[PDB]
């Protein structure tokens, strides 16, 4: 799912760009006629916003991450046995040491 | 018979090919949305051929 959105906003960002390319062109062409105090095209500037509101949809779902406020909630499956050994105190001396050691 | 003016005056020059194909191919009077898309694509594929 992430990588489809990744790759919807690279389109959008493409179309964009051209839409650029396109109104770039278009005023080089205005600045050869003299007056004609006219606007771009309509069809590329919705072209334009409809790649602009596509880029801002997976702009927030590629950054959905919304933990959860409560502390309790992540040590709910936890439990105790795994909390009762620690890192710091291992006593290397057990049964399987010397049940393991032939092998 | 260079040297004596009476009157002078300075004007410019036709256009540029490239110049002129771009303003003719922009010069639309009436079509729809399919229609200036198409023209846009046209454009699109003339600029990556040149």
């Amino acid at each position: 799912a992430p990588s489809l959105w990744k790759g919807l906003v690279g389109i959008g960002l493409f179309a964009l760009a051209h839409a650029a390319f396109s109104a770039a062109q278009h005023r080089s062409y205005m600045r050869l006629t003299e007056k004609e105090d006219e606007s771009l095209p309509i069809d590329i500037v919705l072209q334009t916003l409809l790649a602009f509101a596509v880029t801002c949809y997976g702009i927030v779902h590629i950054a959905g991450e919304f933990k959860d406020m409560d502390a309790t909630s992540e040590l709910k499956n936890k439990t105790f046995d795994t909390l009762r050994n620690h890192p710091s105190f291992y006593v290397f001396n057990h049964r399987g040491r010397v049940l393991f050691r032939p092998s | 018979s260079l040297a004596e003016v009476v009157c002078l005056e300075m004007v410019d020059l036709p256009l540029t090919g490239a110049q002129a194909e771009l303003e003719g191919e922009f010069g639309k009077k009436a079509d729809g949305l399919l229609g200036m898309f198409l023209k846009r694509l046209s454009s699109q594929l003339i600029l990556l051929q040149a």
